[PDB]
DNA sequence: TCTGATTCAACTGCTGAATCAG
DNA sequence: CTGATTCAGCAGTTGAATCAGA
């Protein structure tokens, strides 16, 4: 009551059920699976995509972003992306490539960071960065690209 | 006092850029607020609406006196106004502020004479409390000079045009500080009962500023009220902000932190095998951060979607460290696992509303989770409870 | 426009408050600066000086001409201040605050005036410009009715009385808004260029506030300035980069520095030296620009450097001790990346996406630092072959 | 000194211009350099304002004005040449050389210069910046700091064979700048010294020194460690004696970092027990050295967070090794 | 007995208009 | 053709003394 938010409160609802099994083809995800990943956090990412889509043109529509934050925003994602990519081949490479993936993955959704000095919703992290991962921008396999190709003929 | 200053009547001139910034503040979207363009201060809406104020600064005197020389000569003024070619009469709201509250027969029957016929009524008893009866008119020539002139002017004026007036004149008198009737007027806005006071005299000091840029080019002085808003916008973000939650909670007492060691999160910390200290260290952590959620959640410090806000966080960092935890550390026994997760957990740190926590919210925030078992520090924290329940 | 409204009459008023303020941002220490109470706008110091000022908003007139209302009616007023029994004017510099720049043959004879005997040949100056020569005094009749009784005042009082005042008479002109020479009072000081606005908006909001405040309730409207500092001090206390990404022709130019050296010490894909050598040099430019047009001391930058080399020693401890059964190579770029992963803030602000690699950069273009478990052994091997 | 502090005040006590000031053959050369500078293409004598802090110096303030400089140069000239036809009195060469440069030079510019030539030493300057609006807590950090930079400017210039001239407007990026380090509270300002090697070897036999040898940090190392200590414990001091602190902040950063200790202690004896007890201390000491955490809200330098966990290890409330209790004791006998 | 309206005298504010000096 | 005179008519309401009403 009475307060004041002056912060990004994204207004988003539950994402419809179907769109779970529709977005399934998506890019992104051939990109998740392929490390192993089970299917219910699959979805759980794909809802993740869903509202956070939704919360990126309420933003671009209504206006409270400028464009530029999302910009160095995501090219800041996309320099944690690769250097934790290094850090989990180096460190981890003793293992296979699989858990590699699926720890990078583990390891790099914790990560958190502010838009024009202000907090986003804890969803909306794995949004964009699956939505980098939906245009090759970031990759959770360490030979994500091979194994994409592999399985778009399969 | 000397008589070379003049204190009070200075104050006539300020209360217009107070009452200007009071009608700002007021004024509906798309209007321009004016200072001595229309009237001592007017306001020109979108509809074209036109609002004139005729501000009267009273310390001593009554201005809205039955025979005061400032109530008739503003009569005066606006039925000449009135008299004016193309001039939308319905559409002029005035308005006599005064700083005091006053009262009078005349005045008071000339505010609350919204109907023409009350008008009507309100116009006879002035006339025959000034005047006398018709037509006689016995008491005529002793009212004062100075008064005369008005009086003519207003009794003898077209009827229809003073009925009109009388109906949107108004006596709009606010308590005997403007100023600090113009404060509760900022303070009714959702804004921080602590920055009221700083709002208050920024507004202020824009609009005189920026009048006087205006009326030092001779350019007539008026402040849209959209830039105004924007302005009040733009400083209500600047110093609208508030850095450091502390805590209000105490350090529970050694015995009643028995009472909570029947407890789900309990059960799973000595599940894992904590020492008895540390646990208590939680069951302390666990009080205060209870009392800091629902004190803090009572007098509005941070609002309950951001204590969603915060859980969601606490849920989604608290699974993706558990996942790695699984992975890297997998070669331990189980019990080291759930050591190793809730200590981590027990590391991190997370703001709410982009507000620095206390160093033992987030623990117990963490343990109140994990009463309500969304979160454990075993990995099968669920199993084992669910076989220690029987033992 | 009808002649019910005074605009032009109600600066008069609000040059006050005005005037007020730009007084009290240069009032000397334990002043107190008050309006329409001792004059128009007046300052009292602790040494006992008072500064009465009759303030003037000079707009299509000139206040300050040689037959004037209210030039003669200031002097007189002050000729009656002056002769009250409780007042010396040795320490009562008066003031004729004009919003014009404006100038008149007697105004700047008394302004100029600075001793005695000077203000003696002003006043008999302004004698023969207006009563006439001092036997006949022929223009006497031809003077204004206005201003006759306010020049016979001020020529028939005290000759050493009058010579005093036109000693301590100031004109203080303004420069045709006298709202934008308070401004420049504020930018003169220390606050941020795109804040001064912000402050110089506050500060005349308490200073017409108060003393409105202080009106409404009768009583004299003095502001301390003390207060005054007050409110404006803890107003006071209550980053962007500029560097675009280098053309690639210009990267190869710093291939010879130390800083590619180690780089590729412990090698790393030269798909790297391109965007460590981009960030070398957008971190290199930020520095100097943010020193230079103002967002961040030079000290800061020497904090920054500290605080990030401390953490490279520390990490580097850390990173051979845990990752010692390793070869060199493989901790070379286990501590790079973990030292890229550091977040402080630069001086409590936070530095965009590319400052702090890139000023570990810059400091390892130094001897300082660098990432390789023996990079200082292998600087003068790679630099022998 | 005192010329790099007046030229410090002259350029508080300057609107938006180029400013000078220095300290008879020393008379002369200074306003020589003055004049040749001015000569300079870049410079404009209308914005410039020199000073000589220390009858014809006397005439030169007087003047105030094109035709009063003339005759304040024209006395000169005729106190110092003599007869203007024969200049009998040319006939002391090393001044002669300035006055032939000065008093030949243009009579526009050296008119205009004679203008601005004022006249004229802590206490006074520390005065100036307390009536800004700056906290009176920090006006002796701002004097200082204004003081050695103004001084370092000037060096660089002097040892570059350049005029020595300080722009206001490069005064005040300086000194706005500062100030929104250290007079908006967001960063901590540090007055501590680095102690010297002698004084650090005084806390040798102090506890924490001990437990840093039991871990058997390099002698390097533990030098660092103790001017940590000293540097700290000034601050501890310090911030809390002017009030930029509170007691309570120090307490509640005192629990975070005692908290701190327990998760990081743990999670490396249970991670790293493989490792010998030794490396698993040097572990702990260099992974909670790394804990940086606003105090207040309010940045502190980048030692005071291990002089912090020094003093605790002082008191024994912080340690390294995992049975660091044990350690003391038993080395405490030999 | 005092709060209050009434009649008047009265300090301040500086623009507007017709006229006039250089 | 700008600037200065001369006078004028708005505004600001308070201050001081007198009378009407409880």
């Amino acid at each position: 009551k009475i307060d004041r938010q002056m912060v990004l409160s994204s207004r988003a609802q539950a994402p419809v059920k179907e769109k779970a099994q529709e977005y399934l083809p998506d890019k992104f995800v051939q990109q998740l699976e392929i490390i192993g990943l089970p299917y219910e956090e699959i979805l759980g990412a794909i809802s993740d995509y869903l509202m956070a889509s939704f919360d990126r043109t309420d933003w671009a529509a209504r206006g409270e972003v400028d464009e530029t934050s999302f910009d160095d925003l995501d090219t800041a994602l996309q320099r944690t992306w690769k250097n934790k990519q290094r850090i989990c081949g180096l460190t981890h490479s003793e293992k296979s490539e699989q858990d590699q993936g699926k720890l990078l993955y583990f390891e790099c959704m914790q990560f958190n960071i502010p838009l024009q000095a202000m907090s986003p919703p804890s969803h909306f992290i794995p949004g964009c960065y699956h939505i980098l991962a939906d245009s090759l921008a970031v990759g959770w396999h360490p030979n994500y690209t091979t194994q994409l190709k592999n399985k778009k003929v399969a | 006092k000397r008589k070379t200053e003049v204190p009070g009547q200075a104050l006539g001139y300020s209360l217009q850029f107070t009452l200007l910034t009071h009608l700002l503040l007021q004024a509906p979207e798309g209007s321009l607020c004016s200072l001595e363009v229309l009237d001592d201060v007017a306001q020109e809406n979108n509809s074209g609406d036109i609002k004139f104020i005729q501000s009267a600064s009273a310390l001593t005197a009554n201005p809205a006196a039955d025979r005061a020389k400032s109530l008739w000569k503003t009569l005066s003024n606006w039925i000449d106004l009135a008299t004016s070619p193309d001039f939308e009469v319905e559409k002029a709201i005035f308005e006599l502020y005064v700083s005091r509250p006053v009262e009078g027969s005349i005045v008071k029957k000339f505010n609350e004479a919204k109907t023409p016929e009350d008008a009507q009524e309100a116009i006879t008893h002035a006339r025959t409390e000034l005047w006398g009866d018709s037509p006689h008119f016995t008491l005529k020539d002793g009212i004062s000079k100075e008064i005369s002139k008005y009086v003519e002017k207003v009794f003898t004026a077209d009827q229809n045009l003073l009925q009109r007036l009388i109906c949107n004149f108004q006596l709009t008198l606010g308590s005997g500080s403007p100023q600090a009737d113009l404060e509760a007027c900022v303070r009714s806005h959702p804004v921080s009962p602590s920055k009221v006071s700083d709002i208050t005299n920024y507004l202020c000091g824009k609009v005189k500023r920026h009048i006087d840029m205006l009326l030092e080019a001779e350019k007539p002085a008026v402040i849209a009220r959209d830039d105004f808003y924007t302005w009040y916008k733009a400083y209500v973000q600047k110093i609208d902000r508030q850095m450091v939650l502390s805590s209000r909670a105490q350090a529970p007492v050694k015995e009643k932190a028995q009472e909570y060691l029947p407890d789900k999160f309990v059960q799973q910390l000595e599940i894992i095998g904590l020492p008895y200290e540390e646990i208590l260290g939680a069951i302390s952590d666990y009080l205060m951060a209870s009392f800091d959620r629902t004190d803090w959640a009572a007098r509005g410090e941070v609002d309950e979607t951001s204590f969603d806000d915060l859980d969601t966080a606490l849920q989604r960092t608290w699974k993706n460290k558990q996942r790695i935890c699984g992975l890297t550390h997998s070669e331990k026994s189980e019990q080291d696992q759930g050591k190793l997760l809730y200590f981590e957990c027990m590391q991190f740190n997370i703001p709410l509303q982009a507000m620095s926590p206390p160093s033992h919210f987030i623990p117990g925030c963490y343990h109140i989770l994990a009463d309500s078992l969304a979160v454990g520090w075993h990995p099968n924290y669920t199993t084992q409870l669910k076989n220690k329940k029987v033992a």
